[PDB]
RNA sequence: GCCGGCUAAGAUCAAGUGUAGUAUCUGUUCUUAUCAGUUUAAUAUCUGAU
């Protein structure tokens, strides 16, 4: 699946702009019930024109949300915000809170 | 005939807000996730108390109503409608949901 | 010597706290001040479980380790959610925590 | 007929007052347009099949004990 | 209200006065006790035995 998109940068990587993809796998609703999530980094290949499929870093739940919170990539997963950073083989969980209500479907970059 | 007050208090996921009178209703379950709201405003203080939160403290010793200096400080002119409308002072009170106790005031 | 106020304030009524040394306090009145007080403080910091608002309506023992055990710190507000991966590989392998990878970029 | 229908008293089930939130929410979703063409979106079906679904629904929803 | 208490913290029976309605006043008792049932959010109350 796919529910959210972005195009941010990496104080650890380069300028090089990298983008994120949200997916989801078997959010099947009414009756609301997922199967997992994923988050798919490109690197923005051909300047614009194509992306290389990096890493897809899974969730156990739908992600709904993505964008750079200085410098990283704040994904908000079902009921909790984890701020990840540039992954080799997937987003690391530089930071996490779990204080969300009931579902994190957005996020604002102050 | 009803969940203990502990195995009620227990099954719930939020026991921060549980009451040990709430636990005899006829759906504790039902109440317990009532109460758990984001931020919602409980029952006030008098639902047991036989009071009325009138009767004990009878005796109340402060003024009635101070004369706020928002309008205080032909009737008047330049000054009437620029003191109160004007040099207005903005009432500091609760917000959401300070529902009033019995006393309220002097704790 | 008020028996009808005895009975109308909620006299002839005890509660049994033994988490608070297994006093024997008044009716329901002094049933939540019971959970509220030195002696209580004392016995439940004597126990070893802290003094939470959510223990406040509890007046058991396994309950009460129940209580300190499922409300202690939960997976929520974890361990300031450690994820280095150390640069050993530079292309695999992230589980090394926040003393993982330390310990194995320090030699 | 028209007495008080939506509503329960003071000694309503939790059931029976589920029942009538989501017999008088789904006549918000039937009549209303912006929670009506949301709703097509996100199934990805017609105005009448949301609505005929909807409709159905009204039969006993929310788990009935029928 | 005064420096936990001094029984002005509650319920309830009979009578008087009066209103469209709410009410107002006088005189009691208050189980000092236990168990079972009803009931009350819990008391209380009532229903029976001791």
């Amino acid at each position: 699946a796919a529910f959210s998109v972005a195009v941010c940068r990496f104080s650890n990587t380069g300028e090089d702009w990298y983008v994120l993809v949200g997916v989801a796998k078997d959010l099947i609703l009414n009756p609301r019930s997922v199967a997992g999530g994923f988050v798919y980094t490109y690197k923005l290949v051909n300047n614009g024109e194509k992306l290389e499929f990096l890493h897809k870093t899974p969730v156990e739940e739908v992600p709904a949300a993505i964008a750079p919170f200085q410098g990283r990539v704040l994904i908000g997963v079902g009921k909790l915000l984890r701020v990840y950073d540039l992954g080799k083989k997937k987003l690391l969980r530089k930071c996490e809170n779990k204080h969300i209500a009931n579902y994190i479907s957005g996020i604002q970059t102050i | 005939n009803r969940f203990t007050v502990a195995e009620l208090k227990q099954l719930v996921a939020r026991p921060d807000v549980v009451e040990m009178h709430d636990v005899t209703a006829q759906d504790p379950k039902l109440l317990v996730h009532l109460k758990a709201t984001r931020n919602s405003v409980p029952v006030p203080r008098h639902w047991c108390f036989k009071r009325k939160y009138l009767q004990g403290k009878r005796g109340i010793e402060k003024p009635p109503f101070e004369l706020p200096d928002f309008i205080k400080r032909d009737i008047d002119y330049q000054k009437l409608h620029d003191a109160f409308f004007k040099w207005q002072t903005k009432p500091k009170l609760t917000i959401h949901g300070d529902l009033y106790y019995e006393g309220k005031e002097f704790e | 010597i008020p028996y009808w106020l005895y009975k109308l304030h909620g006299l002839n009524i005890n509660y049994n706290c033994e988490i608070c040394g297994n006093y024997t306090y008044r009716g329901p009145k002094a049933f939540q001040r019971h959970f509220a007080e030195w002696r209580h403080a004392h016995g439940m910091r004597c126990l070893g479980i802290p003094n939470t608002a959510h223990f406040a309506n509890v007046t058991q023992i396994e309950d009460a380790v129940s209580l300190w055990a499922k409300l202690k710190l939960q997976k929520a507000s974890e361990r300031w959610q450690p994820d280095t991966e150390e640069e050993y590989e530079d292309s695999s392998g992230n589980v090394v925590n926040k003393k993982t990878y330390e310990d194995l970029k320090r030699q | 007929q028209s007495k008080y229908i939506g509503t329960g008293h003071a000694d309503t089930t939790k059931w029976e007052w589920l029942v009538n939130q989501h017999r008088d929410s789904y006549c918000s979703y039937m009549g209303h347009f912006d929670l009506l063409n949301y709703f097509a979106i996100a199934e990805n079906e017609s105005k009448a099949r949301v609505r005929f679904n909807l409709m159905e629904k009204m039969l006993q929803p929310c788990g009935p004990p029928a």
